RNA sequence: AUUCCGGUUGAUCCUGCCGGAGGCCACUGCUAUGGGGGUCCGACUAAGCCAUGCGAGUCAAGGGGGCGUCCCUUCUGGGACGCCACCGGCGGACGGCUCAGUAACACGUCGGUAACCUACCCUCGGGAGGGGGAUAACCCCGGGAAACUGGGGCUAAUCCCCCAUAGGCCUGGGGUACUGGAAGGUCCCCAGGCCGAAAGGGAGCCGUAAGGCUCCGCCCGAGGAUGGGCCGGCGGCCGAUUAGGUAGUUGGUGGGGUAACGGCCCACCAAGCCGAAGAUCGGUACGGGCCGUGAGAGCGGGAGCCCGGAGAUGGACACUGAGACACGGGUCCAGGCCCUACGGGGCGCAGCAGGCGCGAAACCUCCGCAAUGCGGGAAACCGCGACGGGGGGACCCCCAGUGCCGUGCCUCUGGCACGGCUUUUCCGGAGUGUAAAAAGCUCCGGGAAUAAGGGCUGGGCAAGGCCGGUGGCAGCCGCCGCGGUAAUACCGGCGGCCCGAGUGGUGGCCACUAUUAUUGGGCCUAAAGCGGCCGUAGCCGGGCCCGUAAGUCCCUGGCGAAAUCCCACGGCUCAACCGUGGG
């Protein structure tokens, strides 16, 4: 799916794990709906700012939900202004 | 490059001869139409003016292309059965 | 979405009866209306072009059949979607060729070179028989043909009879009946292309077909319909069937 | 028009929705009241396939045969019944089981009027 | 109601991390010198087609099975994977090295006219070999029996020349 | 391969689900050297809206004219030769596109129409007699911004009309001549009525003329053939937190209408008809051949190719024709647009390219009628965005490359140095190929030159106890589980393991799952025996004898289109693909 970033925000690893995990909230396009994404990354957070345009893809986990310790979130962000995630966070590309 | 007549069968509702043959030839470039035409009139005895040859096909890593080709008994006949574009391509018509 | 007649036939959707590639191209000429039926029928463009390999388009092939070089039960036929069926001479003089269109043991049709003598025979199964204005007995064969004779001749003809006709003339040779002993030749089924004699015919309840069973020369005996049994001579074929 | 189709409902008392438009072949024409007249009047209809109908809106000749073949050609006077409609024999409407008098007395229509155009009855004994 | 798709002519490994079936496809695999594992998964699944067809037959009645039976033990022995005296219970013993042994890449290098495999493969993939006068550039193909006495140099390849230096070299073997 | 492995405990054995491991389809990150074959490429959300181009024409051998060349006789006018438009005939109802609607005789199969229609085509038996009238084109004059359109004169036909005879239909009375399993059928003889044909037109060759031969033609009757209409038996989803539904409703009598039978409709007579074996109502959906998966039973899908059905912005109507209530014809309403000189006048790509919008999601505003086929023509032949050819695309499948050999060295599953060889592939040329090109195929010249990436590295699961950075933070993690200052588990380097022009991520289906259990699951303690009994439908039912054969088994005819599936042979180099036979 499609969407607009509105916020970002952190949530807290679950017991026994502890840290900060960093997402966003992103507003499909489709319908307006409003969904937690994933950004997946050492520093992908870095790379999302406020009313940008994300694609977002489910996220591998048990019955097509949540993955991990991280369960509230079912999707991760793939690519940002049309330009893959993973291709900036290892640094090929420069964002848009 | 030698020429040998698999196959010649006499047309009569169409008044002509269709000869299918076979070019043997050790690696050399595949042969001229205005080659082939030249050597098949001359070895079966027919009138340049009125054979056409449908097809000269090479094959794939192969010494041996066939070829078809058609022998008629009328010029005006010839023109009223061959299409433009077989003979434009062997050269009957300046175009 | 369907308004009218249909004009075209695609080739996957041919009768199972041609020798015909039904992958080499789309489209396969729709036979018009004529003699024989769909199944049992061929247009003459594929008897010239394929069957024969006189021409290799069907430009020559409608060329050679307007000049007039071939003929079908004795007529000049120049439409190149004529239908051709079984029990069919064709004949080309200027080769001196003459067929006689039969069925295959596999249901498919097949051009049986015939005699020139024979070539002016052409069998017809009298598929039905009635009266028409006047006292005149009206037959009909199993092409669609029609003939005519009086009533005093009423009882010289019957159903399933087969009659030898001259063509083109159209005159009455000779009619061998159906009955015990008469042979006979299978036309379509799953027994087609078999020969026998007749040995005995069944009849059922309400419309269901007449059923005959003819015995081989071998021997064995096999059962078909009545209709599909065609009359071709009394004790010996009369028309060469190989 | 006059549509002649399948009916909206089963026989169990349920619902048929349309799954097509109308269709020409299936359309019916207005019914042909032919009328005891002073004169004949008829026209032609072209009909499906292009064949044809006559249809005979005002009769005034009956022909009256009588057990014997003998057919006579007689003006029509009255419609006394026809059991076809209660109206049609006060209406003076002729019907293909209409009982009407003529000069020679009682006869019976054994035709249709309306699909072949002329009036045909059997002499009463 | 769907039209045809073409399939696959080979079967992946039911599971790709096995210790004892990669031991024993990369010693295939380092003998006959093929390109990747789908060319031994191809020749692989033509043997479990023998094998499934040669079971189906065994257990059936009727002519057409006597007719499959005739035409797959002739086939075999055309191929010539089995005996000319072969069986039908014969089938079930062949091997995939009997199938790989057939191919044009391993009769060529036995044959002597060339001093491995790679170079077989090497002469087959550039033209250098003709069979039954034909040229085949596959070095995958199936070289049936009654062709495999026809298998030489191509007669305008530089090969053909015995004072070729490589030829030299290959026939000093 | 008819299969397992990881996870409840301090440790063990169970039940139970979750996750790995395989195949297929749709998006998508990184990456990419080639060639062939195929039924692939705006189906999922919008059957939403469209600029412009094209997608249905043909006939001079049906007819009268205009223009131009020539031979001319010679003011006249005759004849060839072409071009143009008009009347006239046929076609435009096929093909092409889409899956909205539809739970229905829509579709599949088997039968019926003895209850019905059909131009084109085939066969047989017959006919073509006598008259009459407009008008197109052209000429004069216009009108209207356009789109369209008025008045006057002069003409021909295979144009139209009338008369005549054959022929068609209805009904009444008689004989039984024919096909059928069986005649409201067909045939014959009388009687009353209605309706009611044609083009001896055209062309060529002879013949002084007359006349003749041939080719394409016209009308009627009986049959076919082709395409359909209508009808019947059987078969194929879910919901009872939907139990009652129906009133032309079910049947009858008498009629109307239809091309045809029918409550299809009408006038009267009755109370019928459907339903827990699930009516009615609601949800979803074009049906089938088939495809995906599985060892099979089975489960799931049913867009691309074939057959059948519907639609042409949403509805409703009619005209011409054999065939339409008609995608590129017509009328009205609703909805959205365009031109206007303000009076007025037009349009709807679910046709091929192309554009906007919608979106995670899908291509050129290209060349030819050369092959297949359709319409027209007597024929040559003309037209066809059907089809055929090419262009872009990690659509599917098949075959290959990114070198090889000898010697020597080395930290030897490989790397390096030296000397040789090949040109698959790339680059430049000649032929062949093509409707013309291009691609392919044969050959000549240069040369290892032009060509490897993606994930993973703690177990499940092949691969590191190596070095640097961070020190419950960053992060990883399908599951288990790692990270809090000695991290084999995070980031990076160096090594390695899997596949390889592919390799990863996400959603969906099948197996995994004997967690849907007919084959083949469970219910004392883990999910689950109604608190207990009586009993209606259903299901399951003691022994022997006789009879029928409905189920059942065996044999034999008519069917169940083709493509798809399996086997053998043959043709493209083998294969993919196609053809011939069997299944």
């Amino acid at each position: 799916a499609r969407g607009i970033v509105l916020e970002k925000i952190a949530v807290e690893a679950k017991q026994p794990n502890s840290g900060m995990r960093k997402a966003v909230r992103v507003q499909l396009i489709k319908n307006g709906k409003v969904v937690t994404a994933f950004c997946p990354g050492d520093g992908a957070i870095k790379f999302i700012d406020e009313h940008d345009e994300v694609i977002i893809e489910g996220i591998g986990g048990p019955k097509g939900g949540s993955m991990g310790d991280i369960p509230g979130i079912r999707y991760k962000v793939v690519k940002v202004n049309r330009v893959s995630l993973k291709e900036l966070v290892k640094g090929r590309k420069e964002k848009p | 490059m030698e020429i040998r007549i698999k196959e010649i069968k006499e047309n009569k509702l169409i008044g002509r001869k269709e000869i299918y043959f076979e070019i043997y030839h050790p690696g050399e470039p595949t042969p001229s139409r205005k080659d082939v035409k030249g050597k098949l009139v001359a070895m079966l005895d027919l009138n340049p003016e009125t054979t056409v040859i449908q097809y000269i096909r090479s094959y794939f890593g192969s010494y041996i292309s066939k070829g078809y080709a058609k022998a008629y008994d009328s010029k005006e006949r010839m023109l009223y059965i061959e299409p433009e574009y077989i003979l434009i391509r062997d050269g009957l018509i300046e175009k | 979405a369907r308004k009218g007649p249909k004009r075209h036939l695609k080739r996957l959707a041919a009768p199972t009866s041609w020798y015909i590639e039904r992958k080499a191209y789309k489209w396969a000429v729709r036979p018009r209306p004529g003699p024989h039926n769909m199944r049992t029928s061929i247009p003459l463009l594929y008897i010239v072009r394929d069957y024969l390999g006189y021409a290799k388009t069907a430009r020559e092939a409608r060329k050679i059949l307007n000049e007039g070089k071939f003929l079908v039960d004795g007529r000049v036929r120049k439409d190149y979607k004529f239908p051709v069926g079984i029990m069919d001479v064709v004949s080309i003089p200027e080769t001196g060729e003459h067929y006689r269109v039969l069925p295959n043991r596999i249901g498919k049709l097949i051009l049986h070179p015939i005699s020139e003598d024979e070539a002016f025979i052409k069998p017809l199964r009298i598929r039905n028989k009635r009266m028409i204005k006047g006292a005149r007995v009206q037959l009909n064969f199993h092409d669609g043909t029609n003939h005519i004779v009086s009533i005093a001749e009423k009882d010289n003809y019957f159903t399933s009879y087969t009659v030898l006709m001259k063509v083109p003339e159209r005159e009455i040779l000779e009619v061998l009946p159906f009955e015990k002993g008469a042979y006979v030749f299978v036309t379509q089924g799953k027994n087609v292309a078999r020969k026998g004699r007749i040995v005995e015919i069944k009849r059922f309840p309400m419309g269901w077909p007449d059923v005959v069973t003819i015995e081989d020369e071998e021997g064995e005996l096999f059962d078909t319909l009545k209709e599909y049994a065609f009359v071709v001579g009394t004790d010996k074929p009369k028309i060469s069937l190989p | 028009a006059i549509w002649q189709g399948r009916s909206l409902k089963k026989p169990s008392g349920g619902r048929i929705v349309l799954a097509r438009k109308k269709r020409k072949r299936e359309l019916g024409r207005e019914p042909s009241n032919t009328r005891v007249a002073e004169q004949d009047k008829r026209k032609i209809i072209r009909t499906y396939g292009g064949n044809r109908k006559v249809r005979l809106t005002a009769a005034a000749y009956a022909n009256v045969f009588d057990k014997s073949g003998k057919g006579r050609k007689v003006r029509i006077i009255r419609v006394i019944e026809n059991p076809a409609n209660r109206q049609f024999a006060r209406r003076n409407i002729i019907t293909k089981g209409a009982i009407i008098e003529t000069e020679i007395g009682k006869a019976k229509v054994t035709s249709r009027p309306g699909q072949d155009g002329v009036v045909n009855a059997i002499l009463l004994e | 109601g769907d039209p045809k798709r073409q399939r696959k002519k080979y079967e992946t490994p039911p599971h790709p991390w096995i210790k004892e079936r990669l031991d024993r496809e990369r010693v295939l695999m380092d003998k006959y010198e093929l390109k990747n594992k789908k060319e031994l998964w191809k020749h692989e699944t033509q043997l479990k087609n023998f094998r499934r067809r040669a079971r189906r037959l065994l257990a059936a009645r009727g002519k057409q099975a006597e007719i499959e039976r005739e035409q797959l033990l002739a086939r075999l022995k055309r191929l010539g994977l089995l005996p000319e005296d072969a069986v039908l219970d014969d089938v079930l013993s062949l091997t995939i090295e009997d199938i790989l042994e057939r191919r044009l890449q391993t009769i060529v290098y036995k044959k002597g006219l060339a001093r491995t495999m790679r170079q077989a493969r090497q002469l087959i993939v550039h033209g250098h070999i003709e069979v039954n006068g034909q040229i085949i550039r596959s070095p995958s193909y199936l070289v049936l029996k009654e062709e495999e006495d026809t298998i030489t140099y191509a007669r305008t390849s530089p090969f053909a020349n015995p004072q070729h230096p490589e030829r030299m070299m290959i026939e000093k073997a």
